[PDB]
RNA sequence: GAACGAAAGUCGGAGGUUCGAAGACGAUCAGAUACCGUCGUAGUUCCGACCAUAAACGAUGCCGACCGGCGAUGCGGCGGCGUUAUUCCCAUGACCCGCCGGGCAGCUUCCGGGAAACCAAAGUCUUUGGGUUCCGGGGGGAGUAUGGUUGCAAAGCUGAAAC
RNA sequence: UUCGUUAAAGA
């Protein structure tokens, strides 16, 4: 019942790009909003334009959208990520893979630290 | 040189990363990249010659005194991190994931551009701007694996572009040696967080796990 | 081109390619001049001298591309050994 | 009398009038993406003929549906050429296309000499061929004032071209202008790809003129 | 929003019927078109907001 | 033109190839080139495979197969609809699942 | 079988040509393919090259340059005079200016321009330009 | 010029299960003399002879070289404190990894070709020449007539003209 | 399970 139109969600699209501050979650203040803020004939592509506004809203305020990113969501992106834990970045220096890297610390002129030292049969595939 | 020589803090990422070893098959052009085969089918590429790559890519990259002209483009989910933060560290044009093609071809579309230059993580999943290169005429730096297609790729660092760790240590290591080139970090300076913001973030669930377990 | 009189004739000189010393045409829309920097000392110190290494649209295509460019900057000194 | 509202950073380059000639772009083989470039740049190669306008018909449900296929041969007479196909529902429609495509794919044309070194060329470097679909064209250099020996239509083309003295040899249907007149266009379009002896010396490099005026590219964009 | 017109020509062959439509464009302001809007038209305002936040 | 890369059957080293007879029509093929399947059937239908074990003697311990060479033409088996017609660039796949 | 050794050289040099490579490997060794080798160096279509002087026939190694459009031999080596080299010059050559053709002259194997100064004309081993 | 040459067909000798040209019926249709069913002759089988034809196909002459990669397969050869079998070194057996030679093949590719389908050959071809053999010149008439020749015959090989 | 024919042209 609600597989509307791609003009209903184009200017949903267009009102939520250009006018983002001026929208919320209540459905009784957008409509009034979108009547301000731009110009639509019919009452009921009224209603449902300002009903998928909506939802495009609960959408966007809950989570990241691809389909539409103004500089404000661009912006909460960047702060969304910040907080960096430091748990698994960098592992204590005590790494065993494999004797084909150990010759290649021999070759290559490094430390070499750690053992390296696995012995595998030809079982691969 | 003397200074863009390999170290101990470097390798000893790398040897975290885990990006050492690659996949399981060859391609022709692979060949002065690896150098011995390993048992189980999982092959070993070198650290020189991957380091010699990085920096000519940076070398590339800091060669144009405009940053906005470098595209930097990853269409997985490993990379699709890791391309936003590095566009937004030094200079580079946040674009990734879904490429829409047609980006470089025509101009009805308003994501059109005018770059320089390009980099790619993985020549199989961004297929696209390898075949749109050739009409702007614009060069790719890839982070190809042991078994990567090479056309329309001018430097190819060897790698495992398909471990997320592995894939944001390059773009840090490669966000590192620009900004070293370009002369915002010193040399003798260590970045001054982890670099895991290029890695990855797991969502909600052992996110907030543990988040409630370290509360 | 020259004439008995020894003047510059031709309209353009196009660029010859660094990697299999062909012509690159004008409508060759697979070709490229990639572009590296110099490096100075310990420092480290970016220089506006840069060198310029042009590749034709067939090697482009055959991915001769990605060996040419260190079997060329190998004999210029700055990739490796 | 309209603004051209420059874009793709090459007619932004042009309005800021820092590429001096066509010939800087042929030296990088820049893709050109707008028609009026060459027009800012050349007002003398509006010379250009139309060779055909013929129809083609798609069979559908109402029947035969048609729309005009036209062939612009556009040209400069210093050795700048064009050759654009376009086709559309209506003749002019057809025929402007034609004419926005051939500014698209303007190409330059290598004259040389026949064995003599005078001066002013006058005829192809050497004896290159074009193909397209199934005909071969074969350009052959000629003596001075011999003339074009050709076509019609290759012969109005070179005669674009300024290729005053030319022999031709064509094989395959000769009777398709729209294989015909594309293989005369990539006879003339590989002079320059020819690699040729008086051009063996590593070139200047000169740098792109992205390097040179990014700065005015910079400030006009933002 | 069309004015059609359905006519008759007479020629030696018998009767011809003539159709012809014209969809007539939007005038907010005249006797020209229409003055009521399409509804499947959605027109937006531009933005409108500008600089001076606070001080 | 042709339509096959393999002409149909698989004969590429030899010359000849046995005609074994078809299923339906009983018309002889060249055996790289005739359907040659596989069935597995129960011999009974698991609709009354569960009427036969509570009505047996033995408390669940036999369950015989029945196995069949099935082997159809390619101008029945179209009709037979195993073999049904695929795209051009449907023809190069392999066997479903 | 084994007929034409310099077209079996000349044909792996186009190929190696058309690929873009840098050294072919050319297992006969006449000194036909070495007097041509010398002509084509002398003219510098090609560099330096090294035989591995084999004890049954050796193996000629040419460093490339990317230079050569063309090069190939006419087969039967036709008997050709002098003033019948015009034909050859319209036929073989892409113009007055380029390319040169290698005669088989009677004072050992020249080049088209050499041949009318030493004024002999004779046999056509190919072309090169 | 010569040796083999599917199936059918011909001449003798032995038998005759099955299938089955012709043939006889039973049916469907406006009409079957056909497609469907029943019976069944020559043949299909073997040993001796002849015929030399096919969509005898890869609708693609043979010899030699060059120009991409990948995963497999068949046959030898080589290397690998790997696994598995005898009773225990000992030799081959079975599996795994890699290379070599030539073989039937496959996937991708802007290496190039071609009208395209498509082709690592149908590429190295107007930038045209490695050697050699046989054949085509609009469609019919016509692989026909008339000659020559082979054959027991059916027919096979060579094979034009008028229009 | 079976179901025959419709010319010359006319875009
Ligand atoms: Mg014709
Ligand atoms: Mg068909
Ligand atoms: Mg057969
Ligand atoms: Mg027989
Ligand atoms: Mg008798
Ligand atoms: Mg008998
Ligand atoms: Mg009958
Ligand atoms: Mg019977
Ligand atoms: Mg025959
Ligand atoms: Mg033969
Ligand atoms: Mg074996
Ligand atoms: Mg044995
Ligand atoms: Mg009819
Ligand atoms: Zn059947």
């Amino acid at each position: 019942g609600r597989v509307r139109t791609k003009t209903v969600k184009k200017a949903a699209r267009v009102i939520i790009e250009k006018y983002y501050t001026r929208l919320g979650n209540d459905f009784h203040t957008n409509k009034r909003v979108c009547e301000e803020i731009a110009i639509i004939p019919s009452k009921k592509l009224r209603n449902k334009i300002a009903g998928y506004v909506t939802h495009l809203m609960k959408r966007i305020q809950r989570g990241p959208v691809r389909g539409i990113s103004i500089k404000l969501q661009e912006e909460e992106r960047e702060r969304r990520d910040n907080y960096v834990p430091e748990v698994s970045a960098l592992d204590q220096e005590i790494i065993e893979v494999d004797p084909d890297t150990k010759e290649m610390l021999k070759l290559l002129d490094f430390g070499s630290l750690s053992n390296l030292q696995v012995t595998q049969p030809t079982v691969g595939m | 040189l003397d200074v863009l020589q390999m170290k101990e803090e470097d390798v000893l990422k790398f040897l975290a990363a885990g990006t050492h070893l690659g996949g399981t098959n060859l391609d022709f052009q692979m060949e002065q990249y690896i150098y011995k085969r390993k048992s189980d089918g999982i092959y070993i590429i070198n650290l020189k010659r991957t380091w010699e790559k990085l920096l000519l890519a940076a070398r590339a990259i800091v060669a144009i005194e405009n940053p906005a002209d470098v595209s930097v483009i990853s269409s997985r989910n490993t990379g699709q991190r890791a391309v936003l933060k590095f566009a937004a560290a030094t200079g580079a044009t946040p674009i990734a994931g879904r490429f829409t093609p047609g980006t470089f071809t025509n101009q009805i579309q308003a994501a059109f551009r005018e770059p320089r230059l390009l980099v790619v993580t993985d020549p199989r999943a961004d297929h696209q701007p390898l075949t749109e290169a050739s009409y702007v005429n614009l060069p790719t730096i890839a982070l190809c694996n042991t078994d990567s297609p090479l056309r329309y790729v001018d430097i190819a660092i060897p790698c495992n572009n398909k471990g997320a760790h592995s894939v944001g240590l390059m773009w840090w290591m490669l966000a590192r040696e620009v900004l070293r080139m370009r002369g915002t970090i010193s040399r003798e300076h260590p970045w001054e967080v982890m670099p895991d913001l290029y890695f990855y973030r797991d969502p909600e669930e052992i996110e907030k796990e543990e988040q409630a377990a370290a509360e | 081109m020259q004439n008995d009189a020894g003047e510059f004739v031709d309209l353009y000189v196009p660029r010859k390619c660094s990697a299999s010393n062909r012509i690159i045409g004008a409508k060759d829309h697979a070709s490229i001049q990639m572009n590296v920097a110099e490096v100075d000392k310990v420092t480290g110190r970016f220089n506006g001298q840069f060198k310029t290494y042009a590749i034709c649209g067939a090697i482009r295509r055959m991915g001769e591309s990605d060996d040419s460019i260190l079997r060329l900057a190998k004999a210029d000194g700055i990739v490796s050994k | 009398d309209k603004e051209w509202m420059p874009v793709t950073k090459l007619g932004r380059l042009v309005k800021d009038m820092k590429i001096k000639s066509l010939e800087e772009i042929y030296l990088f083989s820049l893709p050109i993406k707008e028609s009026e470039i060459i027009d800012f740049f050349l007002g003398a190669s509006l010379k250009d003929e139309v060779l055909k306008i013929m129809p083609v018909q798609k069979q559908t449900r109402a029947g035969q549906r048609t729309r005009f296929k036209a062939f612009v041969a556009i040209g400069d007479y210093n050795g700048h050429v064009g050759l654009g196909v376009k086709c559309s529902k209506e003749v002019a429609t057809a025929i402007r296309g034609a004419i926005i495509l051939a500014k698209l794919s303007i190409v330059p044309v290598r004259r040389g000499y026949w064995g003599n070194k005078i001066g002013k060329p006058h005829t192809v470097p050497c004896k290159v061929t074009g193909r397209c679909g199934s005909v071969l064209v074969r350009l052959i250099p000629a003596p001075r004032g011999t003339g074009i020996v050709s076509a019609p239509v290759p012969k109005k083309l070179l005669m674009m071209a300024g290729i005053d003295d030319c022999y031709t040899s064509a094989r395959g249907c000769t009777a398709t202008l729209g294989n015909f007149a594309k293989a005369t266009f990539d006879a003339i379009s590989k002079t320059y790809s020819y690699l040729t002896p008086d051009l063996w010396k590593e070139t200047v490099f000169t740098k792109s003129p992205y390097q040179e005026f990014t700065d005015h590219l910079v400030k006009t964009h933002t | 929003y069309v004015d059609t017109a359905v006519r008759h020509v007479l020629l030696r062959q018998g009767v011809l019927g003539i159709k012809v439509k014209i969809m007539l464009p939007w005038d907010p302001t005249g006797k020209i078109g229409p003055k009521k809007p399409l509804p499947d038209h959605v027109s937006i305002v531009e933005p409108k907001d500008e600089i001076l936040p606070t001080t | 033109t042709k339509k096959r890369r393999n002409n149909g059957r698989a004969k590429k080293g030899r010359g000849h190839v046995q005609p074994i007879r078809c299923t339906n029509c009983a018309r002889c093929v060249p055996k790289d080139k005739a359907i040659k399947k596989f069935v597995i059937r129960n011999i009974v239908e698991a609709a009354a495979v569960r009427d036969i074990s509570e009505a047996s003697v033995f408390d669940a311990y036999v369950l015989p197969k029945l196995y069949v060479k099935l082997h159809y033409c390619v101008s029945c088996a179209i009709h037979s609809k195993v073999v049904r017609n695929r795209s051009r660039e449907a023809r190069k796949d392999r066997t479903p699942p | 079988v084994r007929m034409n050794v310099l077209a079996d050289a000349l044909k792996s040099i186009n190929n190696a040509e058309k690929r873009g490579k840098r050294q072919v490997l050319i297992r006969p060794c006449s000194k036909v393919i070495v007097r041509f080798l010398t002509v084509m160096m002398k003219h510098g279509y090609i560099g330096e090259f090294e035989i591995i002087d084999d004890h049954r026939a050796g193996k000629i190694v040419v460093n490339l340059t990317g230079r050569l459009n063309k090069c190939g031999v006419i087969s039967p080596r036709f008997d050709v005079q002098l003033k019948d080299l015009e034909k050859w010059q319209n036929n073989l050559l892409p113009s007055r200016q380029f390319g040169f053709i290698v005669l088989t002259t009677s004072a050992g194997i020249m080049d088209h321009e050499e041949a009318r100064r030493k004024h002999t004309g004779g046999k056509i081993l190919g072309f090169f330009f």
